[PDB]
Order: C-alpha cells, then structure tokens, then sequence
C-alpha cells in the first residue's frame, strides 16, 4: 500500500562469526538509506537479540544490544535521522529497553488484544476476491473455525482450499472447503 | 658476538630456551635444523678454544 | 538516571554545541581477551589527540571463569585508569540506570 | 662504456637447467613467471652444460654462459667385528644368520668413538659415517657399501645425554630409529656385500 | 608430421589473419551494473577495471556473472564466448498429471500443486524416482544430491546452486529433485547454516519461478527448520515407511519387460518370501535370477532354483543390516 | 649480495628475491666480495657503486 | 618518406641523448631483399642499438 | 622500384624540442609533428618542430 | 625445408612454458600460468589435439602466445561369478555377446583370516595379461580424484583395491568416495574391485550404492586356490611324493605373497645345510617354524 520499495531483514541475519560487523551494517544501511529513494525498511524479532540476559551466566550474543546502543545514538546525537524511517518489530515483551522511546527512537507502541473474527474474514475476503469463488457465503462458520490464526495462516486456508478444488473436479471454489482446509492443515 | 665479547670485556653470555632449539633432526626440509645444530657444534668448539 | 531518561538529550545539546571534538565510547567493547589491545589502542588514540571528551551510555551492562575474566577485564580497567596518564585535559561522562 | 649498454639492459636473471632434451632446446627453471625453454648461443655446446645445476642467463636474449657452483670388551667384540673375515666363503655350507649389528647400555666414560675406529683400524677397512647435512636418500650409503665391501659403521652422534624436548623431539629420534629400522629391514631383506654392521649407543631409558 | 604438413601449408593466411582476435585481457569476469554506459569488472587478480560497453556486443547479450573475451588494449569486448497404492497416486499425480495437461489445471483451478515430502526410512524409496525417469515423456530432468551442496572452500555452493538454477531458467521451469536434506540440515557449522538457509531463500523465493518442484527425501527428519519453514509453501506430506505386502506385485510388473519368466512363478509367492525388501533389493534379486539362468544355459528361470539365491541374498544382506 | 663465484664478478639478490647477475666494476676492490652485506645497485644500469652496514 | 622518431628518456641514461630514427619498409619487398640501401659503411654507425633482443627480434 | 641511401638531418631545434618533449615524456601517451623542405629524395632535413595537448584516447 | 624453417621465431626467443585448461571447438584454446594468464589464439600444426590430453604443460610465448607446438612430460561357484564378471569383457566372449548385462558397479570381496591373502588370490588370477593397480590405505580425496581420473585414461584395464578401512571427515570422504565411483556425470568406465577384512565395519551405503550385482560371504579359508598359489611358487622349485601340501596350507595362517616367498626361500636356505636340491616335509615345516616363532614373538 505505501508502493514504495521494500527490503526484508530479521534478527538472526545480525549475528554472524564476524566481529565488529554492527557498525558497518548499520552505516551502510544509512548509506543506501541517504542513496537510494524514501524505500520501506521493516525489520523483525529484536525482542530476541535485544535480550540483556538478566543471568549473569553465559551467553553467545552481546553484539546487538550494543549494536543497537549504536543504532540509537545514530538515532539520537544525528541530524540526518530526519531521512527515511526504520520500522522495528518484537514478537515478546518480555525484553525491553526504556531508552527506546524518543521521536526518532521507537515511539507508537500497540498492543494486539484478541484480534477479532469478522475482520479477518474482510481481508480474506480481499485477498481471495481475485480468485473465482460461489458469491453465496454465511461467513459464520469460516470466522467461528479460526482461532489463534495468521493471516499467513489463513492465506494459506485459501491456497489449501484451492488445492483440493483441482481435484475435485470444479472449477469454481465452494464455501465448505474454506473450513474443509481448515480442518485439513489446522 | 663472540670476536666482540672478547674485544671488548669479559662479558657475560646466557642462552634461554636450549631444549627446543637444540633438538636433533632428521629430515632435509628439517634439516635447517641440522645446520643451525651444526653451528651450535661450531661455537661448542669454539668455546672448546676459549677454555683459556 | 534512575528518575526518567533525557540526560543523552542534554549531552547531546553540549555535543551540538562545542563539545571540542567529536568522540563515541561503545558500553561494551569486549565482544567487540583480545579487546584489551583494542582498548589500549583506543587510549592509545586518546593519548595522540590531546584533546578528549568520553561519552558512555547505559554502562549499567558492564557494571555486573565467567565472572572470573569480568574481573580481569575490571583490573584492567583499574590498571589502565590508575595507571600513567593526563587526565587535566581529558573528559569523561557516564551515563546509566539504577 | 661499451659495457654500459648491458648496464643498461637492466641485469641478467639467474638460469638453472633440471633437463636436457635431444632437440638441443634447453629448458630453464626460473622464480615464477619463469621457465623460458629456448636454444642456447651457437658459441657455446649444448652437452657441456650439465642438468640440475645453476648457470647465468641473460633476461632478454635468454643465453646461456658458463656453468656455476678395555680388554674384556675387546675380547668379546673381536668374534662379532671380525667375523665377517674368511667366514662367507664356509657361510654358504653352513647358510647361519649373520649378525646385524651391536649395542651397549652405560655412561659415556671411555673410548666410545675411539674403539671402533681402533677395530677398524687393525681391520685395515675404511670407516664410513652418515654426517646429514647440507626424498629418503639413504640408498646412497648402500651403494657406497657396493662400491667398497670392507666397512665399519659406528654412530657417534646417536649417543645423546645433552637436550631434547622430549616431546617432539622422541619423535624426532624416533625417525632416525625408523630409519635405522628400514636400514635393518634392508639387512635382513637382502646383501649386495659383506661387511656390513651398525653399532649404536644409550645413555638412557631409550 | 604429415597432419602438421597441409595445415603448416595452410599456416601462410594466418600472418594475415594475427591482426585481429589476438588481444587477450585474460577474460576477467564481471560482477553488477550500476548503469548501462559503465560496468564494473574483477580480474581474477583481484583488481577492478571499468570500461564502456562496444557497438560489436549487445547488452541485451550481456549476464550477471558471465565469462567473455575482452580486448586488452582498447578495454572493450570484441567478441563473447558461450562458456504403493493411493501414495504413489499421489506422488504421481503432482509430476505426471500436471505435465501431460498444463492448461487444465489452469481453467480448472488456480493454480497447480507444489509437491510432496518424504520422510523416515528409505524402504522403496529412490527407486520411484528412477521409475519417474523412465516415465517421462518428453526428456529426462536432472537431479541433484545434497551432498555437492557441502565441499570445501565454502561460498562454491552459492554459486553452484544459483548457475544451476539459472539452468533451469534456460529449461523453462524444469523438474528439481533434491536428496539428503539431513546433510545440510541439522540448524563451525554456520557454513552449512548459510548454505541452507540461502537454499530456503532460493525455494521460498519467487524469483526464478513457483512454479517449478519441491522435492524431499531424508533418513532422518531431525532438521527442525525446514520443517518449520516448508508449510509456508511446501505441502502434501504422507507417510512413505517400507513397501507393503501386495506392493511389490507393481514392481514385479514393471520389471516384467525383463528376460522372460515361466508363468508357473508366482509373484505374491517371491514376494511374501523376502519380509522388508526394497525394489532395488527385489531388482538384485530378479538380477540375481537372470544371472543364474546365463549360468544354467537354458533359455528361460524357474524359481525353483534361484529361490536358493534369493534366500540367501536376502539373509546375508540380513545378516550386517 | 649472494656468493661470488669467479673473479670480478658475482651474482646479487634483489628485493623481490629474484636472483641478478651483474658483473661488478673493476674500480670496486675484494672488500665488497663478503658474503653478506647489504648492496646496492642502480636503479637503471644496476651496478654497485658502495656498500652500507 | 614519413619520418618516425621516438623518444624515451626515462629509461635512457643521461650520460647519452643519442636515438635512433626509425622507417617503414613496404610489405610488397618480401619476395626480393629486405634493404636495397647503398653506403654499408654507415651500418656500425647504425649498430648503437646493439641490444641483443628487439634488433634482430623485431 | 628504385631505392637510395637516404641519411636524416637533426638540428638543435628539433633535438631541444625533444627534450622539452622528454619532460612531455610522462606515461600518458603524447603526440607530435615535425616540419622542413624536401630539396631533393635522399636527403631530408627538419627544422620547425612542436609538440601536442595531451589526451585521453591515446 | 624453408616453410618448416620460417616457423623459428616462435620457438625463437621469446618462449616460455604455460599450462593448458581444455581445447575448445571455437578454434580458440585456454591456457594458464603462475599468475593464471589466458590467452586465445587460433591453432598451429605440430599439435595433436586429440591424444594431447588437456590438462597438461604447454608452449607459450613472451609474444601472442601463438602455439607452435607441445612438449609431453568353496568359493567356486563365488570365484566363477566374479569371473563372469570382471573377466566379462575378456576370453570366452561367447556367453556374453550373445545378450549381455555389463553391470560395472564392481564387487566387494571380504572374509573372517582377512590379511589379503584370498584378495591378493584372486587379485593374482587376474595379472596373466593385464595392467594391474594395487591401492592399500585409506584436505579432501585428492589424492583419491587423481587415482579416479589415472584410472579413467587406463580404463581398458583391472582396478584393484586392497585394504579398505578426524572421524567425521572419514564419513563424509567416503561419502565423496560412494559418490564419485557412482559416476554420475560419467559412464561405465573401469571395474573397481573393493577388498576389505570386516564387512561388519563397513556401512550399509558402501554395499547398496556402490554394487548392484552380487556380494558373497566367505564360505572357508579355500585351501584350493592358495595350493594353486603354493603349486605355482613350488613349480620351479622340487619336491618329493611324500610332502602333503594339505596340511601345510591348513597350518598357515594369514600369510601374504612376500612371507611365503619368505617361509619357501628358507626352506630352500635350510634344504642347504644337507646340500639337497629337494625339501622335504619334515624341513619345511621345521624352516616355518622360524617364521611362525619370529613374528609371534614380537
């Protein structure tokens, strides 16, 4: 929706057998960030590589907490920060560091509670209208089925529905088989 | 060292580390070894010569 | 800090404002036993420009044989902050939690 | 000043010829980006220059030049030294195994290296040593045994109490002790000739 | 001496034709293209040259990472250069079925299926796919093993696995198979994490096609990323285990284009006599019936006398494994 | 400088350690024939002109 | 005629400037003789390149 | 088919002009022209000489 | 005489010696040096480019590098199978030719006494008329590549294998061995013979993959076809008609082709003492004792 170019980065793909690698990947990341267009950057599981290991025991990964000590002061003490954003994201609260919020730090923080039925139904309803399918659906039973769900998830219902639906020997999706996948991969 | 040692006073020499360097060899590719073995043998007559 | 955060912010305003050069020191430069060379040539550096100002967020971290060589690095530290140098000249400001 | 040219033609390298071939075509061997294979000067023979030795060569014309560079103890080792004396003419009848070699166990007090030299010396033979120094190569001894039968073998560098490293060094001793073992295995393998022995000598557990 | 006569005679013309095609840069390779009037070009002496493109090569004829010959003197390119029952249903219904009607799973549904996964023991296992070989219809693919994936020097395996997938641009979307997931499975080992994790890149990845293969065969389903990753795309997973009782019967009658067999040989009987037998175990046994046929000197096999041969093939083999 | 093997002439060792052969001048004395000693050589005619140590 | 003179001083020796004019000799001659130039005394004076490589290489 | 013994004529000009061209000599490839009179075919003589702006073809 | 003579300015002079990668049907070649130059030049005579096997040292030169030429630098139902096959391509064609089978996955061959004596057996059998490649032994299978490739040019011969046997790394070079005698991107080339003591030790991937056709257990110590072996080393020598080679060659145990040599040429020795042409059965058993007492003893 925003159509501009977006790029892919996770949390392991910052852990390597290098050392001193934060630095230079943040820099030139900034570097492509000042080159390049105003691109989506999204980046995932810094709950993760973020941890501060209360234990005072062992572990293999200090370089992101410092790496991100880094980012944040790029993201503080700089002034082209104004430039194009980086979108974060933790899949555990259980990790955080109170010198995250500031403007150019992490700001909006939204909690997802309980998310609803009827409107995953909408956006698979958006995302199969492409598809040909029987226009006769009670919905009822396709949003009553899915608990604790993706929308990957239930992308995937739809592709499992169109799976069978080739064998089937129809060339036109029916309504049960929404829920027939359901009960198939879930 | 030695010409100089004698030239100049009666100084004191010390060596360190004897077991690794003094180690017999074998093999050519080894053999600097052998020729560094062979110098040992040289100053050892040497200072046979410098008893007095 | 312990009351809130915004002391980065006024180091910042001072960083922004003179500041007399322009100097980052990371809160753990260990992961980076070999980073003490890496330290003594930081310090080494320190020692080439005279002027200086050391700036160290959240070194909280750091401040906790694993403890073992924790100890060492803080002797260290102890030997080379003890040891023979110019601190007149030289700043340095830390910045923390609890 | 005539020289001044070849002053000019920035040196010659250093040629050094492993191989000849019968198409009077000399093959160099060069530091790498080398091995130029060409015809020498017509002034010079090709036969004269002999393979596996350095020789001057020029680094534009690629000529060649010229070629460039006690009595117990006497008692009881009287009947093993001078055994192999006149008893291998009979040794084909009687068909006994000869004996390898001999060793003593003790400190090195006396006469070590000066006895078996007075043996040999009133076994009117030559005394030949090994001496390593500047593959295997311990066929060359053998063939120097061919060459000439009467011989006394002693090793004085063998007899060892100084230093060692005990480590790598064992295994350092242990490929001369390998190699003395071959030596034996070659012994009792087969002769080319008589009067072939080996004495050796240990101060220590070895 | 003769050979080398007519062409010492046909030598005259190639003083006149030294002029041109004689320059030699040593064919340094390229890597990217920020933009068409300049490209970047690594020597393999690791030194990077810079030059425009000539009017004699297309860039439409020019690939990431390709080997041309290039002028030394003017630093232009002249000239390139070219260098069961229902689950073998099933397995066979996501190879064959899609093939023989391309454009009925196109009007008859979304799109066609991805492929099928194989777990746990090898039982008849490798042998369907040989048999898949001798099914295809118009050309033969090409498989490829796990075990080129891991070799020394690492950093090979990128290049290995994206030039063969770019071979398999050049065949349009051509059928892969993989074997011994294990080998570079199991997530010092983070040379093999970068190779499989560059491998569920390529597979998940869209970009050279979705429409290809996804094929997997293992000993041991130990690897806990790809099985968490492969639901995303990858489907259809069944239970593969050993041949079955009245299974054999099919490899009996594919094997029967073989040397002839008397009518009086029961195939359930040679089947229920060997328990645990892989296809290519019961293919070395009916190996093992011709053998002994040649060295009976008769024209055709009777049970009756290799069955002594299978027993014993059978229980020597038990006997290790 | 390497060895000198004949008279008024020897072979020398460059940085590289590519070995030169270069006739040294009559001028220079049997001083400069020690096996090891530091030499140098133009960098155009390649002739030795003194010697440092 | 077309004259052709190259100078290369940086390799040249300052203890000489002399250089050496060159010509170019018509590809049609290859079947006679190469050089029909009377006044051969003048050759040794045309000797000073007496290179031993690129004279009777090139 | 007629050939002569031709002998080139150098003057200081053109010589001088050379070592002015010599300092020209850096590794970046230069050009240059050279002039005179031709009174007759086995004698050539050249007098006016100048030299050429550099350039980056070659 | 001139046009073979004209040629002389490429052998001349500016000469040197490259290494040639492969020869390509564009007339072009490939070759490479110290610093890995290429260079492609159309071809000249003297070359072969056929039997000249790419690979190898060639001429280059200091000019275009324009090739002027190269320089060059119980067990008898066992023993009749594996006769039918590695002997397959050989005498007696006339059961073969007729159909054929030609399965050349090789065998393995394997046994409780072990020592090679029953490999290096029938190893032997096979040494009439033939090139024979003995291997003993088990960075990578370099080493291993070069053996696969020499036996690849001398493919028209018989490959044996003697003596098959950190620990990771043996698994996953047996695994590039299991793949590389595959020959996956190449044919039928060359018989392998793989010879081993325990087949216990071995795993179940060295048997599947690697032969299709038989494997057979060691029934006994065949005493039938060492006696042919001891018939063989004992033909030039003599014997009376009171020496029973039965029992002989039961006592032995675990000998080799050097050791029986050994064991008869001091029993010659030892038929010495009473200067007698003949050994009997008394002498050379008393002369095994020697050895039998030599090598037990250490």
């Amino acid at each position: 929706q925003t159509k501009a170019t977006f790029l892919k980065l996770a949390g392991p793909q910052l852990v390597q057998m290098f050392i001193g690698d934060g630095a230079k990947l943040v820099r030139d990341a900034f570097a492509l960030a000042k080159e390049k267009a105003p691109s989506i950057i999204f980046i995932d599981e810094l709950d993760a590589i973020g941890t501060k290991r209360f234990d005072s025991e062992k572990a293999g990964d200090r370089e992101v907490q410092r790496t991100m000590l880094e980012l944040l002061n790029q993201l503080d003490g700089f002034q082209p920060n104004t430039q194009v954003k980086v979108i974060a994201a933790t899949n555990r609260v259980d990790i955080l560091d109170p010198a995250l919020l500031r403007s150019g730090r992490l700001d909006r923080k939204i909690e997802f509670p309980m998310p609803n039925e009827e409107a995953r139904a909408r956006i698979m309803q958006i995302h199969s209208r492409k598809m040909n399918v029987s226009p006769d659906v009670n919905y009822e039973e396709l949003a009553r089925c899915t608990d604790d769900f993706n929308g990957a998830q239930c992308k995937a219902v739809c592709v499992e529905a169109g799976m069978i639906a080739l064998r089937r020997g129809a060339t036109e999706l029916t309504h049960e088989d929404y829920m027939e996948g359901i009960l198939e991969v879930q | 060292v030695f010409r100089l040692a004698k030239e100049n006073a009666p100084a004191i020499i010390f060596i360190d580390e004897i077991d690794a360097i003094a180690t017999k060899r074998f093999d050519a590719q080894t053999g600097a070894d052998r020729e560094v073995q062979r110098i040992l043998l040289e100053l050892l007559n040497q200072m046979d010569g410098f008893d007095q | 800090g312990p009351p809130g955060t915004g002391k980065t912010l006024l180091a910042r305003a001072v960083a922004s404002q003179l500041d007399c050069n322009f100097l980052k020191v990371v809160s753990s430069s260990i992961v980076d036993g070999e980073s003490a060379r890496l330290i003594r040539e930081m310090f080494n550096y320190a020692r080439d420009h005279q002027p200086c100002i050391i700036f160290m967020d959240e070194i909280d971290a750091i401040g906790g044989s694993a403890d073992r060589e924790i100890q060492r690095t803080l002797m260290e530290l102890l030997n080379q902050m003890d040891g023979f140098d110019t601190l007149h000249r030289v700043k340095m400001i830390m910045a923390t939690n609890r | 000043r005539e020289e001044l040219q070849l002053l000019q033609e920035q040196g010659s390298y250093v040629g050094e010829v492993v191989r000849a071939m019968d198409k009077k075509k000399v093959l160099v061997k060069v530091h790498p980006e080398g091995k130029f294979v060409v015809d020498v000067d017509k002034n010079i023979d090709i036969n004269d220059v002999t393979p596996n030795c350095r020789v001057a060569l020029r680094n534009d014309s690629y000529t060649l030049h010229k070629i460039l560079p006690l009595d117990k103890q006497i008692k009881e080792i009287k009947e093993v030294i001078e055994l192999p004396v006149k008893h291998p003419e009979l040794f084909e009848a009687l068909g006994i195994a000869q004996p390898k070699g001999v060793l003593l166990y003790g400190p090195p007090g006396t006469g070590k290296t000066l006895l078996a030299r007075a043996v040999a010396h009133h076994t009117d033979c030559t005394f030949i040593r090994v001496s390593g120094s500047e593959a295997r190569m311990v066929r060359e001894l053998f063939v120097m045994a061919r060459e000439h039968a009467p011989s006394i073998i002693f090793m004085d560098e063998i007899d060892s109490i100084g230093s060692s490293r005990l480590e790598g060094g064992s295994g350092g001793d242990s490929e001369v002790q390998r190699t003395m073992l071959e030596l034996l295995n070659q012994l009792d393998g087969f002769e080319a000739t008589k009067n072939i022995k080996v004495i050796m000598a240990t101060n220590r557990i070895d | 001496a003769p050979p080398a006569l007519w062409d010492l005679a046909a030598d005259k013309q190639t003083l006149q034709s030294e002029q041109p095609l004689q320059v030699a840069r040593c064919t340094k390779i390229i890597n990217a293209d920020s933009e068409d009037p300049k490209y970047i070009i690594n020597v393999k002496q690791f030194a990077k040259f810079v030059v425009d493109l000539s009017d004699q090569v297309a860039p439409t004829d020019i690939e990431e990472g390709m080997r041309v010959g290039v002028d030394r003197n003017k630093y232009q390119i002249h000239i390139p250069l070219p260098p069961c029952k229902e689950q073998i249903e099933k397995l066979r219904e996501v190879v064959e079925t899609p093939l023989l009607h391309p454009e009925r799973f196109v009007n008859l549904g979304i799109e066609p299926p991805k492929g099928v996964l194989l777990f746990g023991p090898p039982g008849t296992g490798k042998t369907l796919c040989a048999r898949a070989v001798a099914n295809r219809t118009d050309a033969c693919f090409i498989r490829v093993i796990g075990s080129e994936l891991v070799q020394k020097y690492v950093g090979e395996g990128a290049r290995m696995v994206r030039e063969l997938f770019e071979m398999a641009r050049t065949k349009k979307a051509c059928l892969i198979f993989f074997d011994e997931i294990d080998a570079i499975g199991g997530a010092g080992d983070n040379e093999v994490q970068r190779t499989m994790l560059e491998l569920i890149n390529q597979l998940d990845g869209f970009d050279p096609r979705g429409n290809i293969k996804v094929l997997m065969a293992t000993n041991r389903p130990d690897t806990l990323d790809p099985a968490l990753m492969r639901p995303g795309r990858l489907d259809r997973k069944i239970e593969f285990s050993l041949p079955d009782l009245e299974g054999r019967t099919h490899i009996f009658k594919i094997h029967a284009r073989s040397m002839s067999v008397e009518r009086d040989i029961r195939f359930e009987l040679l089947a229920r006599l060997c328990p645990n037998s892989t296809g290519a175990e019961i293919r070395s046994v009916c190996t093992e019936a011709g053998m002994f046929a040649i060295r009976a000197r008769r024209k055709i096999a009777t049970e009756k006398d290799f069955l002594e041969a299978v027993n014993k093939v059978i229980k020597s083999y038990a006997k290790f494994s | 400088f390497l060895e000198a093997v004949d008279q008024n002439t020897a072979i020398v060792g460059s940085t590289t350690g590519s070995n030169y052969y270069v006739r040294i001048l009559s001028t220079i004395d049997r001083e400069l024939l020690k096996p090891n000693a530091s030499v140098a050589l133009h960098k155009h005619s390649n002739a030795l002109v003194d010697v440092l140590p | 005629r077309a004259v052709a003179v190259v100078v290369d001083p940086i390799q040249s020796v300052k203890g000489k400037v002399v250089i050496d004019a060159f010509r170019l000799i018509n590809a049609n001659m290859m079947v006679l003789g190469h050089e029909p130039r009377q006044t051969t005394s003048n050759l040794g004076h045309l000797n000073k390149p007496s290179i031993q490589a690129l004279i009777h290489g090139l | 088919a007629v050939d002569t013994a031709e002998q080139v004529y150098i003057s200081s000009l053109a010589l001088l002009k050379m070592l002015k061209h010599g300092r020209a000599g850096v590794p970046m490839e230069v050009m240059g022209l050279m002039l005179g009179e031709f009174v007759d075919d086995y004698t050539v003589r050249v007098i006016d000489v100048f030299a050429m702006p550099q350039s980056g073809t070659g | 005489e001139e046009e073979r003579s004209k040629v002389d300015d490429l052998r001349g002079t500016p000469m040197s010696v490259g290494t040639l990668e492969e020869i390509i049907d564009d007339n072009h070649a490939i070759v490479s040096t110290s610093v890995g130059s290429e260079h492609y030049v159309s071809i000249l005579s003297f070359v072969d480019k056929d039997l000249l096997e790419p690979g190898c040292s060639v001429l280059l030169n200091h000019k275009v590098h324009a090739v002027i030429g190269v320089l060059m630098d119980g067990l008898d139902n066992q023993i009749q199978e594996i006769k039918e096959s590695v002997e397959l391509p050989l005498t007696h064609p006339e059961y073969y030719e007729e159909m054929g089978i030609k399965p050349p996955k090789g065998v393995i061959l394997y046994g409780p006494p072990g020592t090679g004596k029953t490999l290096l057996a029938k190893a032997v059998a096979n040494q009439t008329s033939a090139t024979f490649l003995r291997v003993v032994g088990s960075d990578g299978p370099k080493l291993v590549r070069e053996l696969f490739r020499v036996a690849e040019e001398h493919a028209p011969s018989i490959v044996f294998i003697d003596e098959i046997d950190g620990e990771r790394e043996i698994q996953r070079t047996m695994l590039e061995l299991l793949n590389q005698l595959d020959g996956f991107d190449s044919r039928g080339d060359v018989k392998v013979i793989m010879a081993t003591n325990r087949i216990e030790t071995l795993d179940p991937a060295l048997i599947r993959p690697g032969r299709i056709d038989r494997k057979i257990e060691f029934p006994l110590p065949d005493e039938k076809t060492k006696k042919r072996i001891f018939q063989i080393h004992t033909s030039r020598m003599t014997l009376a008609d009171d020496v029973t080679l039965d029992d002989l060659i039961m006592a032995k145990d675990d000998l080799s082709g050097a050791d029986i040599k050994a064991i008869c040429t001091e029993a010659g020795l030892m038929a010495l003492r009473e200067r007698r042409m003949k050994v009997t059965n008394e002498d050379f058993k008393k002369s095994k004792e020697n050895v039998l007492y030599k090598k037990q003893e250490g």
